[PDB]
């Protein structure tokens, strides 16, 4: 199951890139939409088919996959590398300045 | 399993086929009705302004203009030119632009310093200093009429007549999309309506307007297994219902209601005085169309099960009818079906406590805009009625200002076809593509946008023929249509809402009466915000919120407690115009000359209040005002959206190498495609993040000083996204 945050990205990214309508989003397109939902790959040609193109519910189940294999250690770190400016120099009373404007809010436990 | 629609959305050359002739007869004299061109008037104008702005240049007076005029001019013109796809005209724009930099860089050195953290921050700076007040000051206009000093033509008169509220309206296609968008922002603190020489003037339907006539004709095609389109075989009604006459609970209008030890309805729908036996085969064939695709269409409704469609003698009709009895013959063709009692009970119904309502509404309005990507339209929800009511009227006749008086809107919503269990008897379907074709519905109720702008003001003696932009709808009167039914379709839900909330309220606690009320203002302005969202798949949440930086609930919630029940009626004249200051905290109270019905309130037939005066605008001022909003950004998005991918292979050109250019201007090719993203949208610049950098692959020549902070703060916003998503 993933969570309410990131089926809403994927609704959206999914309706957006459907350029006519209903679901019918061709796998010439799921590049780019990937690409926006940060995702690289290069051989990707199943798990509906559905014709030749996928639906919705084939595309939420599609990600899952390509989300229960990302070894986040190496995605939640890299994040924190951006505003390490410097390098290796962790941030400070910053790093609760961005986090309280991105997405979210409401009591980060700073450690 | 599966799940999509039958329909696919395109575009078409014109929607102005085998359409009327365009012609107003009058006093014997048939006067042709011709298009004053949007785009055409719109570039002579802006083609005029640039001259105007060189003659402000030769005349060595930009100390006599206020520091934030100039300030529009420049940054206008440096929007305009990053817009320009040709380096050579670009460049004339820039030459006529860098006076204006010379001098408030020296002698506004503050005003300078504010502008150029704009330009950074975008390649349409314009779009963010107009997020404001400023909007309504039309600095274009102003410099076009003080030096070009010549006659405008008979048709930049008539664009600037329509258009003369903001420059915005001037602006080219990719600006004003962009700014009409970015509008319902969170910094935007702009709304369409400015006040005058103690005058108020309201122009939310001219941002409509002006956005659609920019717009390509739609069309929908439809699945060649589509309701309309798929040959279905003969109805098997192998069966009969044997009507017993004490099964039957209740008789809801030519509809029997039947008993059955299973707790639900088996109903009986007799034929009416005029109607064929087509109508009511078609409401079984939809019923199973609905049944069959319901998994397919994540419908949530409960839909009836068609039982079968024959043919009774009236005599059995009548002798188990009992109790509360427009059936014509002797014989009558009949639909039987069964159905929960929630199918029965009509939306607006006393006994819900608003946790069912607000469930059972929301259950409407997404089956409602399902259907309509499904294709299929319903236009007789509610009897609004030739003249019947217009939701978009100001967009669909050349007179209209405002949007007319409902008459006896309870009365309308009465048997609205919307239930608790949802969408309900959907025989009278009609198809979208009805809508944005010449079909018999179309020039019944929407003759004049398909014949076109006639007004003494048009005509001209010299031409002998009456020219306004209003003719230019031919070509695309199908989206007007489409939006139109889009508003018309909350509007039914308005109406519905405030009927429940008048048969509560009525008979009760002040504080409690006023607190439901408000509830009715969240599950209505909660209800567009769903329809934004099942048409253009902006999370709702943010439709939301784009939605109340246009729409006052607070104010939605005071006008329509005040005149949805007829408390008023029982104030006198002139205590009542103090109560219109609480509704219309900035506007114009609601002006109206009719006497009052008491316990009633405005009433043309004395017995049945009506939403208005006799001649009147509607009093629900925002809740107009909310639809527009609901109805633009819809149409707004989608715009955008289709500018966003025009540059966006732009940008995929320059980068494959199809199209060879300097470093300097790749990156501001990818730089203008930040500008088309939607607000509040992250994936969108997440992605044309990643052509940023691709571009520094291919550029690492390039210096890249003028994009490197606007791209850093989507970098850092991303980043900072995921470090949040790591809440575990
Ligand atoms: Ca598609
Ligand atoms: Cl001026
Ligand atoms: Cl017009």
């Amino acid at each position: 199951q993933l969570t309410e945050e990131q089926i809403a990205e994927f609704k959206e990214a999914f309706s957006l890139f459907d350029k006519d309508g209903d679901g019918t989003i061709t796998t010439k397109e799921l590049g780019t939409v990937m690409r926006s939902l940060g995702q690289n790959p290069t051989e990707a040609e199943l798990q509906d088919m559905i014709n030749e193109v996928d639906a919705d519910g084939n595309g939420t189940i599609d990600f899952p996959e390509f989300l229960t294999m990302m070894a986040r250690k190496m995605k939640d770190t890299d994040s924190e590398e951006e505003i390490r400016e410097a390098f290796r120099v962790f941030d400070k009373d910053g790093n609760g300045y961005i986090s309280a404007a991105e997405l979210r809010h409401v009591m980060t436990n700073l450690g | 399993v599966k799940q999509y629609y039958f329909a696919r959305r395109g575009e078409t050359s014109t929607h102005d086929t085998s359409l009327p002739p365009p012609v107003k007869v009058l006093s014997g004299r048939s006067i042709p009705l011709k298009e004053i061109p949007f785009e055409a008037t719109r570039n002579e104008l802006v083609q005029i302004y640039l001259t105007s702005i060189d003659k402000l240049i030769k005349s060595n007076k930009l100390n006599s203009i206020p520091s934030q005029q100039i300030a529009s001019h420049y940054l206008f013109l440096r929007s305009l030119a990053n817009s320009e796809t040709d380096g050579i005209k670009k460049n004339q724009i820039l030459s006529l632009a860098k006076p204006l930099g010379t001098y408030l860089a020296s002698k506004e050195p503050h005003v300078w310093k504010m502008i150029n953290e704009l330009i950074e921050k975008s390649e349409y700076p314009i779009i963010h200093y107009l997020k404001n007040n400023r909007a309504h000051s039309n600095f274009m206009l102003a410099l076009i009429h003080e030096y070009h000093k010549e006659p405008l033509t008979k048709n930049q008169s008539a664009f600037v007549q329509k258009f003369r509220d903001s420059s915005v309206f001037l602006f080219p296609n990719p600006i004003y999309t962009a700014w009409l968008a970015h509008s319902y922002d969170e910094d935007s603190s702009f709304n369409p309506m400015f006040r005058e020489r103690l005058s108020t003037n309201f122009y939310h339907s001219t941002l409509t307007d002006n956005l659609l006539l920019r717009t390509e004709p739609k069309e929908v095609t439809l699945s060649s297994e589509h309701h309309y389109k798929k040959e279905k075989g003969p109805i098997d009604s192998s069966f009969r219902y044997q009507m017993s006459s004490d099964r039957l609970l209740r008789i809801q209008g030519r509809t029997l209601l039947f008993s059955t030890p299973q707790n639900d309805v088996v109903a009986v729908k007799v034929q009416k005085k005029g109607e064929p036996k087509s109508t009511l085969e078609e409401e079984f064939e939809m019923a199973d169309y609905l049944l069959k695709h319901q998994r397919r269409l994540d419908v949530h409704s409960k839909l009836p099960q068609p039982l079968g469609q024959y043919s009774v003698k009236k005599s059995e009709i009548l002798e188990i009818s009992r109790g509360s009895l427009i059936d014509d013959s002797k014989d009558l063709e009949v639909y039987v079906y069964k159905a929960p009692q929630s199918y029965f009970t009509y939306l607006h119904d006393k006994n819900q406590d608003l946790e069912d309502l607000t469930a059972s509404v929301k259950t409407n309005v997404h089956d409602l805009f399902v259907l309509l990507r499904e294709g299929i339209v319903f236009p007789q929800l509610a009897d609004i009625f030739k003249g019947r009511y217009q939701a978009l009227v100001q967009l669909l006749n050349v007179l209209q200002f405002q949007l007319g008086r409902i008459d006896k809107w309870q009365k309308a919503v009465e048997y609205v076809n919307l239930r608790s269990s949802g969408l309900a008897d959907l025989g009278d379907s009609l198809p979208i593509t009805s809508l944005f074709t010449s079909s018999d519905f179309t020039k019944h109720y929407f003759s004049e946008l398909l014949t076109g702008g006639y007004h003494p003001t048009f005509f001209d003696k010299s031409s002998g023929t009456a020219n306004s932009l209003f003719t230019g709808k031919r070509r695309l009167f199908g989206n007007y249509l489409y939006l139109n039914t889009i508003a018309e379709y909350l509007l039914v839900i308005q109406l519905t809402l405030g009927s429940y909330g008048d048969k509560v309220t009525r008979d009760m606690d002040k504080p409690k009466k006023e607190a439901v009320w408000r509830e009715l203002a969240n599950v209505m302005f909660t209800s567009c915000a769903e329809a934004i969202h099942i048409m253009t798949g902006i999370p709702q949440s943010r439709a939301l919120t784009l939605l109340k930086q246009r729409a006052n609930i607070e104010k939605h919630f005071r006008q329509t407690q005040f005149w949805m029940t007829p408390d008023y009626s029982k104030l006198d004249e002139d205590t009542l115009q103090m109560e219109q200051y609480s509704i219309y905290s900035g506007e114009p109270e609601y002006e109206f000359t009719d006497k009052l019905v008491s316990g009633v309130g405005l009433s043309v037939d004395g017995v049945h209040q009506d939403l208005g005066g006799y001649n009147r605008e509607s009093p629900l001022r925002e809740l107009e005002k909310l639809l527009y909003a609901t109805v633009t950004l819809i149409e707004g998005t989608m715009q955008l959206d289709k500018e966003f991918f025009k540059q966006l292979e732009q940008v995929e050109k320059i980068l494959s190498g199809e199209i060879k250019t300097d470093a300097n201007s790749c990156f501001e090719a990818v730089a203008q495609l930040l500008d088309l993203a939607r607000p509040g949208c992250h994936f969108q610049k997440r992605l044309v993040l990643s052509y940023y950098e691709e571009a520094k692959l291919k550029y690492p020549s390039a210096p890249t000083d003028a994009y490197d902070s606007r791209f850093q703060v989507v970098a850092r916003t991303n980043a900072a996204i995921t470090i949040q998503r790591f809440w575990r």
